[PDB]
């Protein structure tokens, strides 16, 4: 992979919307199997 | 609907007569190019399509008019 | 000067003939534009796909293995996205793909040549010369299959036979 | 030959290596990163091209490349929309009863409860109703199939590849020169002749061809699957002869000029069709096809390297007068030297023409069962009405631009431009008087009637009532427009559209079009429109005439364009720029557009669309409380406001509660753009201090200093939230509106 | 030089050199002095094969027919899907042929008309000018030849050999 590829995958835009969409789906799957917690279950 | 003729001989001489109407003013006032020196291929398109343009008119007002 | 298979068009300037199979045919200039090794790298993927799915329509008609169902092989394409050997096989060539991937990648470096995966197990060409020769042979049976895997496809679906009782009547 | 292709051949190798140095088509944000206001002038002037070099042919060539990327993006939205429609969409069962199925063409995925939005939508079918009127078009295109849909987002795909590749060949392989691009007279003839003619005369082949048929035996009833596919209409002529006869003479009635012959297909009749509520596809035939005449005939105006043609230099500079000096001479250099003065024309340009379509396409509906379609036609609207308004503001942004940046007084001495100049001040100053006057006479009439209603005297008031204020012209012309039929166009059978007088033309209970009549609240309401069209216009002729210098700052044209002030002094110099004249006359734009799209919505609830029951009788959404309402403010509150956010606010439970939940964020934008807006910059910084005191007490203080926003970057993010926010309130408000009541 | 008409005598242009075969020094309208002179006579040689082919297949289908069954032959092998069939490797050939001329406007040494195909051998040496004299003479030939047997078809229905005889 050409080295000036990534430096420019590493930037703070691409990588930014790269982290926020994986944090958006790590929530959309949680939301997915273990909908509707209000709450710690105890 | 305004009413056109089916071709005929009168179609075909105001066509042409249009067509050479064109072709001679053409040749008078077009500013960049005895009397038919110079004549070029796209000067000749040029009158012959405005000729078929007013021809066309021409045909098409004087089928509406009446005089066919 | 001009192409040595169209003796009318002239020779692509990026077609020197350092590719075996190189007659100097590419009228649409994909060659002026585009990667050649990206290119030579398409045309045997596709070449290789192809030969293997021309042996799978002559060997998998001639004989089905029993713990399958016997079916046509365009309608094995359906049943098996259904069964879930299809998405098995998928599976197994995309993992495969992404080492070919790498190899890409090293092909663009010029560390590897656009085919060369360095698979000859059985040592089947042993010097230079057969290497040549197996690589114009294995580049012509790329694009004639490439062509024939169309043709049995397609007569497939117009006809709804196969391709050895299509040999047998008309 | 003068007119010639020059290129030169790989001008800039295809490299990510300035994609991993933000900032390298700018010297100054070459350098890097210091604080974080070098982020924002990254991404504030990375398109400004003109600004990063001084080379016209370097620009020209990336404006080419760029818009071939537009090209591309438009493409691929095109295709996505046929996609959807293929494969997320109830388009077969709408096809089969256009008049009780609800266009929908997204289906949203269970998560969180958000499956609420798939909503019953008809046709056995659940999703989010769709107001683009794709539906509608494709009818009139003669798809009747999802299919064919598929077939169509894959073209979409080609050309968007197809322009993307184009991109990059013409700009990174093979980049014209600018002596290619500086081809005016031959860009004008390919482009009027090649593009605008020949694509009409190929879509009213498509038309004549594909879509009369399949329309024809849509209207008749026929089901949409027993329907012929189009290659049978194009090769059984004896087919295409059942439904028109003259195709039994094929083509030669048009060579020898007996036209009459096509009378059947190429028809004059006006009016709408009364099975589909749309206009009649032989009268779009004939219209598209003399449109491609005359786009040919005009294209051959302008002379390239054979020796007929008109030179426009000589045009322009033929034309002067004893009022003007040299006239219009300097003019030619101007448009073929400045890519800003070409952006301006063509913005206010396209912006007309989006505001023209508007009217146009509500007026006369263009499209089978799309005027009995109110959302679809009250989305439609506004929408061509909002990106009119924003690209008629474009074009006065980049003539400013051109005015500070490209003009030169060497170059236009005694021409039209230096004398507009030279009486700036009359012209502004009559302006000025006239938008007070407009102001005076328009809005005080409305608070003049909120009084007099207030205080009891409904005597006293301006309404039909009460005294008159009749718009008789407009009136007049609607006489006229009603009596042309037989009279002014003696071959047209019905008039150019019902909104001028006629019948109740109705589909499937429902009123496509009625008249449109104008009374005292219709006057008070287009004088409106027009203060605030002149206010506008006052903003920004003022911010362009005013540009360069002015009697307050003397060297105006050497702070540039776009600077926030020139300092406290003078008594205060605050927002003196262009483009803070563009960025007043955007919010002005605003109003204008918003007071256009609500007096729609209200007139088109109140007076035309409803339902229509037993003895012709017209029940409309609102009841016809606009001609007595709509002369008060307290009316346009209430009776317009009020009442019909009952929907959007209601909506919550239901399909349409994304409408109610975009309407509270829409609000929340707008309130958020008033901080921008009201605060300023040196406030923002001290606070950014403290902060940073924070930050560095833990050792955490990034190493790239943060910084309050500029003050032109302040007005930015404020006027841009604002237009969000409030376009945002009134898209949800307008929608879950119209789609509830209509 | 041959003179076509001698009052307006022979038409200076790239065309007209002499080296071009086929000239009788006729263009009235000067059409080679505003489009270039390798498209006019690649499409002239074109023209020309195509009528040379098109003639002798009206002769030799009026003589004879392939074992198994003019305008109307058009229209009933379109239905038949002949048509389509012989349309697809015409238009692959016409691709190529769209790149050959391509480049030979470009300025590669391909001359009009000229395809570098010759199995036999008839052309190589000192005949083929002449053949191609005889070529342009013939292809003119054809162009007139066909565009009888198919007006002359439009009168009656029948083919122009079978006319000749009865
Ligand atoms: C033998 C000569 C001849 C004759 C007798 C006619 C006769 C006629 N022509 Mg015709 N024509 C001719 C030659 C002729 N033409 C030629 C040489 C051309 C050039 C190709 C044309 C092109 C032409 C066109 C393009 C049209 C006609 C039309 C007509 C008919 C006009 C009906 C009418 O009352 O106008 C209508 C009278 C009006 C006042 C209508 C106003 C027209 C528009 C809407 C107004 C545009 C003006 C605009 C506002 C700009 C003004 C502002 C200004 C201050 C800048 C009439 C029968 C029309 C036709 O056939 O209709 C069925 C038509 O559309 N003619
Ligand atoms: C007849 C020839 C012709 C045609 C059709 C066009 C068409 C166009 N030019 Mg243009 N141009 C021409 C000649 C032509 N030009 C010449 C001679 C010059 C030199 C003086 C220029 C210089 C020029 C510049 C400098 C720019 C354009 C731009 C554009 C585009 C305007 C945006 C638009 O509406 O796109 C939508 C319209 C479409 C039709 C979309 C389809 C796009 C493809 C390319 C159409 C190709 C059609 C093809 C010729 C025939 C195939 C159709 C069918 C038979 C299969 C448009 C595609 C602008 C642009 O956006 O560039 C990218 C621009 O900046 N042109
Ligand atoms: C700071 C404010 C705040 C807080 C404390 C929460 C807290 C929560 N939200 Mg909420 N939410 C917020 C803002 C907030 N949200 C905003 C601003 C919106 C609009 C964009 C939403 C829209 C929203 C929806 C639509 C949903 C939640 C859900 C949830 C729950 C998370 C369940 C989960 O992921 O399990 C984690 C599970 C693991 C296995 C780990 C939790 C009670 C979900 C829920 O369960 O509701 C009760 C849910 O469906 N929220
Ligand atoms: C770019 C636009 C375009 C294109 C590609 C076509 C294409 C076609 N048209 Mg069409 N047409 C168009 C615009 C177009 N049309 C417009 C604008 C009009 C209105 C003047 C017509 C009016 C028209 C008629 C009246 C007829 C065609 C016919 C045809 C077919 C040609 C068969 C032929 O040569 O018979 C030539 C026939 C002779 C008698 C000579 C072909 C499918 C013919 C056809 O086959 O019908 C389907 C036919 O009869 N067209
Ligand atoms: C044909 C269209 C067109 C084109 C090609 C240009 C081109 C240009 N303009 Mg112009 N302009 C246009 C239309 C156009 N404009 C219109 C319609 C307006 C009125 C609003 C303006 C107003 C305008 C001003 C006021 C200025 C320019 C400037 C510029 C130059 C640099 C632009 C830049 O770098 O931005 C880079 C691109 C961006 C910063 C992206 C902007 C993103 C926007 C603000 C937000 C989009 C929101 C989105 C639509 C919805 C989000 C909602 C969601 C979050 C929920 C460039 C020459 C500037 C200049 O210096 O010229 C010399 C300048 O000062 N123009
Ligand atoms: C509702 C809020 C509001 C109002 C009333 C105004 C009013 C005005 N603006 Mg303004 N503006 C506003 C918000 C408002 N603006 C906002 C939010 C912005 C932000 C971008 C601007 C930006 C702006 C610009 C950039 C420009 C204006 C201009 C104008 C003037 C237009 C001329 C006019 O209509 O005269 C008629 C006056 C009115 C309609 C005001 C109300 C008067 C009514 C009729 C009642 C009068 C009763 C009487 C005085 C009572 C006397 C009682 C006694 C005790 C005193 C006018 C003074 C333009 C200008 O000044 O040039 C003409 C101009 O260029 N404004
Ligand atoms: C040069 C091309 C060519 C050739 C060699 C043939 C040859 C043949 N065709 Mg044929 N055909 C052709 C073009 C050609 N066709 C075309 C263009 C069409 C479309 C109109 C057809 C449509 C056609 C049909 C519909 C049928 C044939 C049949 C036949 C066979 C007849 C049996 C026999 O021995 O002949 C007869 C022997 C003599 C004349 C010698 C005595 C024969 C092999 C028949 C066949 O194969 O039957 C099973 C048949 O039914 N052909
Ligand atoms: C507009 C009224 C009008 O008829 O103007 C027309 C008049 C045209 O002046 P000339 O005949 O000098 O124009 C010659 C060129 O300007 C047109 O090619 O313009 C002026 O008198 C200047 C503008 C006065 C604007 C006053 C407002
Ligand atoms: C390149 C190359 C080669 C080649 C080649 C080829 C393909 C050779 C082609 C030879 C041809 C086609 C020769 C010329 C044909 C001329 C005709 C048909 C013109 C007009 C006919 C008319 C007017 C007629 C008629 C009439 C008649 C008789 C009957 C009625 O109908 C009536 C009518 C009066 C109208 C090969 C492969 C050999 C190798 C070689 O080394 C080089
Ligand atoms: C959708 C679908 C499927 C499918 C499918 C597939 C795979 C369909 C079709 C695939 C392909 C590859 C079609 C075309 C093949 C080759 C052609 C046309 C070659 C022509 C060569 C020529 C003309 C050579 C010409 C020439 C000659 C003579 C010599 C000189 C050179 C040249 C001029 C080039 C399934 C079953 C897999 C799955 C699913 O259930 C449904
Ligand atoms: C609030 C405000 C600010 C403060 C705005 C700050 C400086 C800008 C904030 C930008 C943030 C950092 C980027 C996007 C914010 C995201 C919501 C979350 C942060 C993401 C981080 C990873 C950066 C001004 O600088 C200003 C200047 C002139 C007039 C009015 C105002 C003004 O009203
Ligand atoms: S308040 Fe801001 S914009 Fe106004 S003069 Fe001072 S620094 Fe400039």
């Amino acid at each position: 992979m050409d080295s000036n590829f990534l430096k420019y995958l590493s930037t703070a835009p691409v990588l930014f919307t790269v982290w926020l969409s994986f944090t958006a789906s790590f929530i959309i799957e949680a939301n997915r199997f273990f909908p509707d917690m209000l709450y710690f279950p105890m | 609907v305004p009413q056109t003729v089916a071709w005929s001989a009168k179609t075909g001489a105001v066509m042409v007569l249009s067509n050479i109407l064109c072709i001679v003013a053409g040749r008078y006032v077009i500013q960049v190019k005895g009397s038919f020196a110079g004549f070029g291929l796209p000067e000749l398109l040029a009158s012959t399509s405005l000729g078929h343009i007013v021809g066309s008119g021409a045909i098409l007002g004087l089928s509406y008019v009446g005089v066919l | 000067d001009f192409s040595a298979a169209v003796p009318f068009l002239k020779r692509p300037t990026n077609l020197d003939g350092q590719y075996i199979g190189d007659v100097g045919f590419d009228p649409l200039g994909f060659s002026d534009v585009f990667d050649l090794r990206v290119l030579r790298e398409a045309e045997l993927k596709h070449g290789r796909f192809a030969m293997l799915a021309t042996l799978g329509f002559i060997v998998q008609e001639l004989y089905t293995f029993p713990f399958f169902p016997k079916m046509a092989p365009v309608d094995a394409h359906d049943y098996f996205v259904k069964q879930g050997g299809g998405s098995q096989i998928i599976f197994w060539i995309s993992f495969v793909e992404l080492f070919g991937v790498v190899a890409l990648f090293e092909t663009l470096q010029g560390k590897r040549e656009p085919g060369d995966f360095a698979f000859d197990p059985l040592g089947l060409a042993k010097d230079e010369a057969t290497l040549e020769r197996y690589r114009l042979a294995e580049v012509k049976h790329a694009r004639l299959a490439m062509i024939a895997i169309g043709g049995f496809i397609h007569q497939y679906w117009v006809t709804k036979q196969t391709v050895l009782e299509q040999l047998g009547n008309f | 030959k003068k007119v010639s292709i020059t290129v030169d051949r790989d001008p800039v190798a295809t490299s990510f290596e300035k994609w991993a140095q933000p900032g390298h088509f700018s010297r100054t944000l070459a350098k890097g990163p210091k604080t974080t206001t070098w982020i924002w002038n990254l991404h504030a002037d990375v398109h400004d091209f003109d600004s990063h070099t001084n080379s016209l042919e370097d620009i020209s060539r990336k404006i080419f490349s760029a818009h071939f990327g537009q090209l591309s993006i438009i493409f691929l939205w095109l295709s996505g929309m046929y996609f959807h429609g293929a494969r997320f969409s109830n388009y077969s069962a709408w096809l089969s009863n256009p008049t009780a199925v609800k266009p929908s063409a997204q289906v949203v995925w269970p998560i969180v409860g958000q499956e609420i939005l798939n909503g019953d939508v008809g046709g056995g079918f659940q999703g989010v109703q769709v107001t683009s009127g794709f539906f509608q078009i494709w009818r009139a295109s003669g798809i009747t199939s999802e299919v064919e849909l598929y077939w169509c987002a894959l073209a979409g795909l080609l050309m968007s590849g197809l322009m993307i590749f184009a991109g990059w060949f013409h700009y990174h392989k093979a980049a014209p020169k600018l002596e290619w691009f500086q081809n005016a007279e031959s860009m004008l003839n390919h482009h009027l002749s090649g593009l605008l003619g020949l694509g009409c005369l190929s879509w009213a082949g498509h038309q004549i061809h594909i879509s009369l048929p399949v329309n024809k035996l849509l209207d008749a009833g026929v089901a949409p699957q027993e329907i012929p596919l189009p290659h049978e209409f194009l090769v059984n002529r004896d087919l295409m002869a059942q439904l028109y006869p003259s195709f039994s003479k094929g083509l030669v009635p048009f060579f020898t000029l007996n036209w009459s012959e096509y009378s059947d297909f190429l028809t004059f009749k006006g009016g709408l069709n009364p099975v589909t509520g749309g206009l009649w596809l032989s009268d779009t035939a004939h219209h598209h096809l003399a449109l491609a005449v005359l786009f040919i005939v005009a294209g051959h105006m302008y002379r390239t390297n054979w020796g007929i043609g008109h030179s426009m230099k000589e045009i322009l500079e033929a034309h002067k007068g004893p009022f003007t000096g040299e006239g219009h001479k300097g003019l030619y250099e101007i448009l073929t030297t400045s890519w800003h003065a070409q952006l301006a024309i063509n913005l206010a340009m396209m912006g007309s023409v989006s505001i023209i379509v508007a009217h146009h396409m509500y007026a006369m509906p263009p499209y089978p069962y799309i005027a009995t379609d109110y959302p679809t036609q009250l989305s439609i609207f506004t929408h061509h009405m909002w990106i009119g308004g924003f690209c008629v503001v474009g074009g006065a942004a980049h003539a400013g631009i051109f005015m500070v940046r490209d003009y030169n007084p060497a170059q236009n001495y005694n021409n039209l431009l230096d004398r507009v100049i030279r009486h700036r001040d009359a012209i502004i100053s009559h302006l000025n008087w006239i938008c007070i006057f407009l102001g005076f006479h328009s809005f005080g009439l409305y608070i003049h009637n909120d009084t007099m209603r207030a205080l009891g005297r409904t005597q006293d008031m301006f309404s039909d009532t009460a005294i008159q204020l009749k718009p008789v012209f407009a009136q007049w012309v609607q006489s006229i427009h009603t009596l042309a039929p037989g009279n002014t166009t003696p071959n047209a059978l019905a008039t150019a559209s019902y909104a001028f007088g006629g019948d109740v033309v109705a589909v499937g209970n429902k009123v496509a079009m009625m008249p449109i009549s104008l009374g005292t609240a219709d006057f008070m309401v287009h004088h409106i429109h027009a203060f605030t069209i002149h206010v506008t216009v006052l903003i920004l002729l003022k911010g362009v005439l005013f540009s360069r210098n002015s009697r307050l700052i003397p060297d105006k044209a050497n702070l540039g364009f776009r600077f926030p002030c020139d300092g406290p002094g003078r008594g205060g110099t605050c927002q003196s720029s262009a483009w803070d004249s563009v960025f007043l006359g955007l919010f002005w734009m605003y109003n204008c557009i918003s007071v256009v799209i609500f007096h729609f919505s209200w007139k088109m609830q109140s007076d035309v669309w409803g339902t229509v029951q037993a003895d012709g009788t017209v029940t409309h959404i609102t009841g016809g409380n606009f001609a007595q309402s709509a002369i008060t403010i307290n009316g346009w509150l209430r009776d317009f406001l009020w009442a019909q956010a009952s929907q959007v606010i209601q909506s919550y439970g239901s399909a349409l509660s994304a409408y109610g939940l975009i309407f509270l964020g829409a609000h929340f934008i707008w309130a958020f753009s008033l901080m921008f807006l009201f605060s300023g910059r040196g406030y923002w910084q001290e606070l950014i201090e403290s902060i940073v005191w924070a930050h560095n007490k833990l050792n955490v203080a990034p190493a790239i200093q943060p910084r309050a926003l500029s003050i032109t970057q302040g007005r930015a993010v404020g006027l841009a939230h604002y237009l969000l926010g409030g376009i945002g309130t009134t898209w949800a408000f307008f929608l879950a509106r119209i789609i509830s009541v209509g | 030089m041959p003179v076509a008409i001698p009052p307006l005598g022979r038409p200076e242009t790239d065309m007209f050199d002499g080296s071009v075969p086929g000239d009788a020094g006729f263009d009235p309208l000067v059409i080679s002095g505003w489009l270039d002179s390798r498209w006019l006579r690649e499409a002239e040689v074109k023209h020309g094969r195509v009528a040379m082919l098109a003639a002798a297949g009206c002769i030799a289908q009026d003589l004879f027919t392939f074992p198994g069954v003019m305008s109307a032959l058009h229209d009933a092998a379109v239905k038949a899907g002949s048509m389509q069939q012989m349309l697809w490797p015409i238009a692959i050939l016409e691709t190529i042929s769209i790149a050959a001329t391509i480049q030979m406007l470009q300025g590669s040494g391909r001359a009009p008309g000229d395809f570098g195909f010759d199995p036999l051998g008839l052309g190589k040496g000192a005949k083929a000018e002449r053949m191609a004299l005889c070529e342009i003479k013939n292809g003119r030939l054809a162009m007139i030849g066909f565009s009888g047997m198919m007006h002359h078809y439009f009168i009656t229905g029948k083919g122009p050999i079978e006319l000749l005889t009865s």
